[PDB]
DNA sequence: CCGTGTCTAGCACAGGGAAATGTGTCTGCTTATCGGTAGAGTG
DNA sequence: CACTCTACCGATAAGCAGACGTACCTCTCGACCCTGTGCTAGACACGG
RNA sequence: UCUUUUAUCGAGAGGU
């Protein structure tokens, strides 16, 4: 069961850290590669983990014991602000932080808005999807001129 | 911090120079005519 | 006609030709406004009174 | 890049084609299978990029169920469901599936 | 030139702070200096 | 060559059997081309061109520059050519199509021989560069203050390395004890990178000179000078509590900014290449000659206690000899460098994309030449100088539009400077006339209104100093007899001619006739 | 605008109270105002552009 | 050997969103130091 | 009935940050950037 | 029987 998993105050801890907008990823590339190289030294890089939520826009999170190594993980990294700005996560807000999701809508005969091409804004009705799922077939009022000033 | 963020934006509404913290830009990175400035000056309304 | 050319016509006194000069030869403009509240929110139409 | 649905690994998908799952290719065998099944079996939609440097202490890979795997980069969610046909082939095994899409 | 391209401006703001200052005192009907609200500046305007 | 190379790395552990291939990427910078301007027609022809129809057609005028370049790769288990831009060209310069033809094409050119030059040409329409003005570097200064103040008296330097020409850091010295006012007559400092005033005993033990005679030994250049002497007993009685180096070194490092909790162990290190580097840099960078460092501070610190005590005037600020003008060499160059340097960095960022995939990046496409040709452009086109996401904290007002009336008002514009005090606080001492302007700049001709005699129109027999290297100065000198400094010694050296060369002070000599 | 009209006339920047004063129009050919001379001091005036 | 179809790459257009670190005088108002008591716990 | 030992309000500076630069009039010269997605074109491979 | 259009922000060069 999940709730079997949950933190708990031996657990290592969990600093957030603000980074350039877009950069998420990339922070938490750059500290997986520094962990692996770092691996079996003399000078191991003292963290667990490290992730980037999508909904949490422009921080990295990080898991270790001691704050050091959370400097330590970011030391050189071009994409994270120099000012001090690290963060403590409550043990309590731990596994927030994870939750993994209910829009996923759309049925035939509804209406939907065009985000895209001449028919951006215009209100269309489902018709139908296709087996694989990723296109909808749209009906929709045309704006056509019937070849009237074609070459 | 978005209602920390909400709080700047009604801030920056009615005053730009607000000592403390940095003018908000413009798009094109000029500073904005908060409604203070359109008063106050030699240029603005009970001037000009 | 800077605040200078103001205080020189206050100096002279003719309050008409002030109250011309930053009136009628400028900006003219009317308001309908309440009598309780007392802003210039009032609803107004006029063809229909 | 695409995300293993069994365990939640992140690799390029030529690897999933050319090594298989590091984790699960023991059971799910993309390594010796065609594109159309290491795109049933892995995701290229995905959220929530985790580096996962010490699977075996850390919190975070017991949470995600990533603590007897190796270290790597791994998804919070996997969009998708590994087809039924495979589920039902991977519980001949003695494996069980548990979706990783939320 | 330089001193004469001092000192003017300096003079007109002088000027400005005090019309400025000194544009509500009027002689009412009856000799009384008073400003915009009755604090009677010069009892007989002139002291004559 | 300011920066030579661009370097990458890759360590291992790419998904294989455990085999490490350290490989970096690294690209050299040779050799430059420059073109004469060319037309390049939107049919696609070129063709070469001329600044009449450089006017016309409202055209530019600009040379292509070519940038060779080179790759290698470093592994262990354990190109050509590339267009960087166009360059605006200045009209009878070398590298122009009007220094030769003479007349009778002239004239088939369209171009008359009373033109001069000396203009750019942007977007059909003529530019010039105002000779700007700026304030000497790598010299002594010593200036005081009004008397509301805890300071007395104050020595300053700004200091610049000489190939590049331009600033770096700046490094003050302050003098407290008012009159009888303030209580300690103590003096200290100001470094760069650092948080409080650190006293002056602790630089020079800081260095590495812990005892006293050597200390009062290179400050005072007598054994008489009981007054200065006087006056420096409160130094020594305040840096007394430090005895050696290391504790003086992570006295300094502990206020330096960096981190916090760089202890003994990594922040002496941090102190040390803090006081190789920036402090006094247009002096050395290369360790084993901080004993030169401490003769300079000697000197400095020397010169302060000279200024305080009254037996020297205070420096004048507005003395026509301690400026320099930067012309259109100086200006051209840092903006060339700064875009320079984001070029090179939006190269090395598609290097690392194009290598993620595992493929070629084919430098021919890792190049995008609109960066400098905009800049440039821009900067000439607009004025604002600088760059153009900084609009405002950026300098205004440095290229402006020829002014084409009659033929004195051009020969008057291509002859002025300008001198950015500002046009605030009146006061009257960088508006008057100074003595020293008997013939370097005009009297009379000047603006009048907001800017009276901060505009400035050259003499008739003036000119600007180029730029000599100057080794051969040193070898001209080492020949006759120019004693080195490390086997200086005050008591050795009181009667001694002092050499100073470009500010940095390089050596003592004896007779100064014959030199 | 005809003679004899009063028009009132000025100059920048006015001082004391005698640098806006009405005078009588008289209609001329060419392009520029005319003033008697007497009436140069409060004005501070000079022809000299 | 030629033609057609599919896939990949490049270019253009549209939509969304910021940053590597790099001038001088006055007055009033908001914070620390100083005293000074001015009391009461005390021998 | 000398004594301290602390809770008061003075009177200090004390440091601080910001608020403020004559009047009117004429003329000339300039304009968002970056990233992602979609569409079109070209090249290569396969089939007839 | 009328009517009838002059962006915007900023920078600089000028005249009393
Ligand atoms: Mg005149
Ligand atoms: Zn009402
Ligand atoms: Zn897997």
């Amino acid at each position: 069961p999940q709730r079997l998993l949950i933190p708990t105050v031996d657990d290592p801890g969990i600093w957030g850290v603000k980074v350039r907008l877009g950069k998420e990823k990339d922070v938490v590339r750059q500290i997986l590669k520094k962990k692996l190289a770092r691996e079996g030294t003399k000078n191991p890089l003292e963290i667990y983990s490290a992730f980037q939520r999508d909904s949490f826009k422009g921080h990295v999170y990080i898991e270790a014991r001691k704050a050091e190594a959370i400097n330590d993980a970011l030391k050189g990294n071009v994409n994270v602000f120099s000012n001090n700005s690290k963060f403590l996560v409550g043990i309590v807000e731990y596994k927030d932080l994870l939750r993994p999701v209910s829009d996923v809508k759309l049925t035939r005969g509804s209406y939907v808005r065009v985000k895209n091409g001449k028919f951006k804004g215009d209100l269309a009705q489902v018709d139908e999807v296709l087996e694989n799922g990723l296109e909808a077939r749209l009906k929709l009022v045309p704006r056509l001129d019937y070849g009237k000033d074609l070459s | 911090e978005v209602e920390q963020l909400l709080q700047f934006h009604v801030a920056t509404y009615m005053d730009n120079d607000i000592a403390g913290q940095p003018q908000a830009l413009q798009k094109s990175g000029r500073p904005v005519k908060a409604i203070r400035a359109r008063l106050k000056g030699k240029e603005g309304r009970l001037r000009g | 006609f800077g605040e200078m050319e103001r205080d020189c016509m206050i100096a002279h006194g003719a309050a008409g030709f002030l109250k011309e000069r930053l009136m009628e030869a400028s900006d003219a403009f009317r308001v309908h406004v309440c009598g309780i509240c007392g802003l210039m929110s009032v609803i107004a139409n006029l063809k229909k009174n | 890049e695409r995300a293993c649905m069994l365990c939640g690994i992140v690799l390029p998908g030529r690897v999933f084609m050319q090594n298989g799952c590091p984790n699960c290719d023991s059971v799910l065998n993309l390594r010796d299978s065609d594109q159309a099944t290491v795109n049933e079996c892995t995701s290229s939609s995905f959220e929530g990029l985790v580096a996962v440097g010490d699977n075996e202490h850390s919190w975070v890979a017991k949470w995600l169920r990533v603590d007897r795997f190796q270290p790597g980069l791994y998804a919070v969610r996997v969009d998708g469901r590994l087809p039924s046909d495979i589920v039902a082939a991977l519980e001949q095994y003695g494996v069980y599936y548990r979706p990783r899409d939320g | 030139l330089i001193d004469t391209a001092v000192k003017t401006a300096e003079t007109g703001y002088i000027q400005r702070r005090l019309v400025k200052a000194l544009e509500d005192i009027m002689v009412h009907y009856d000799g009384t200096t008073r400003n915009s609200l009755g604090d009677i500046i010069q009892f007989l305007y002139g002291e004559d | 060559w300011e920066e030579p190379r661009l370097i990458l790395d890759q360590p291992a552990q790419h998904t294989n059997e455990k085999d490490n291939i350290n490989k970096r990427y690294e690209i050299r910078f040779g050799k430059i081309y420059l073109s004469r301007p060319t037309m390049t027609e939107a049919d696609g022809t070129t063709h070469a061109m001329f600044p009449q129809e450089a006017r016309l057609r409202n055209l530019t005028y600009s040379s292509p520059v070519y940038l060779d370049m080179e790759k290698s790769m470093f592994t262990s288990i354990d190109g050509n050519k590339v267009h960087i831009g166009k360059v605006p060209i200045m009209l009878r310069s070398k590298f122009c199509s009007l220094r030769t033809l003479d007349e009778v094409d002239l004239y088939k050119m369209k171009e008359c021989p009373y033109d001069m030059g000396g203009y750019f040409v942007i977007n059909g329409s003529e530019k010039v560069l105002i000779a700007q003005e700026r304030s000497a570097a790598n010299i002594v200064q010593v200036f005081k203050k009004a008397a509301p103040s805890p300071i007395s008296h104050v020595a300053e330097i700004r200091s610049a390395l000489e190939k590049g020409s331009r600033l770096i850091s700046t490094m003050q010295i302050k003098l407290y004890g008012r009159e009888d006012k303030g209580t300690g007559r103590t003096i200290k400092a100001t470094l760069p990178y650092v948080k409080q005033d650190i006293p002056i005993v602790i630089v020079f033990r800081a260095l590495g000179v812990v005892p006293d005679g050597e200390i009062l030994q290179h400050i005072c250049y007598d054994e008489n000078d009981w007054q200065m002497l006087e006056m420096l007993k409160p130094c020594i009685e305040e840096g007394f509590v430090i005895q050696d180096k290391e504790v003086a070194l992570d006295f300094i490092g502990r206020r330096g900014s960096a981190a916090l909790g760089i202890r003994r162990e990594k922040r002496i290190q941090y102190a040390k290449d803090i006081l190789q580097k920036e402090l006094l840099p247009h002096i050395t960078q290369e360790e084993g000659f901080e004993t030169r460092k401490t003769f300079f501070l000697g000197y400095m610190v020397n010169r302060l206690l000279l200024c305080a005590l009254e037996r020297k005037d205070q420096d004048d600020r507005d003395h026509f000899g301690k400026k320099r003008l930067d012309l259109a060499g100086p200006l051209l160059a840092n903006l060339f460098r700064i875009l320079f340097r984001k070029l090179t960095r939006e190269i090395y960022r598609y290097m690392q994309r194009c290598i993620e995939t595992d493929r070629d990046f084919n430098l021919n496409l890792a190049v995008k030449s609109t960066t400098i040709t905009s800049g440039l452009k821009y900067s000439l086109a607009t004025g604002n100088w600088g760059e153009q996401k900084k609009a405002m904290s950026s300098r205004a007002g440095v290229s402006q539009v020829l002014n084409r009336y009659t033929y004195s008002s051009t020969l008057s514009h291509l002859r002025r400077t300008n001198t950015p005090i500002g046009r605030d606080g009146k006061l009257a001492k960088p508006r008057q006339l100074h003595n020293t302007h008997w013939g370097l700049v005009c009297p009379a001709e000047t603006p009048e209104g907001q800017a009276c005699g901060l505009v400035k129109n050259l003499s008739l027999l003036s000119g600007i100093s180029i730029g000599s290297p100057s080794e051969p100065i040193i070898n001209f000198l080492e020949e006759w007899g120019m004693e080195p400094l490390e086997d200086y010694d005050p008591a050795q050296h009181t009667k001694s001619t002092r050499i100073f060369v470009n500010g940095v002070w390089t050596g003592i000599h004896r007779d100064p006739s014959m030199l | 605008l005809m003679d004899d009209d009063p028009v009132l006339f000025n100059r920048q920047p006015s001082l004391h109270k005698m640098s806006m004063m009405a005078h009588r129009v008289k209609v001329m050919p060419y392009s520029t105002f005319r003033l008697n001379l007497s009436v140069t001091s409060p004005y501070n005036a000079d022809f000299d552009g």
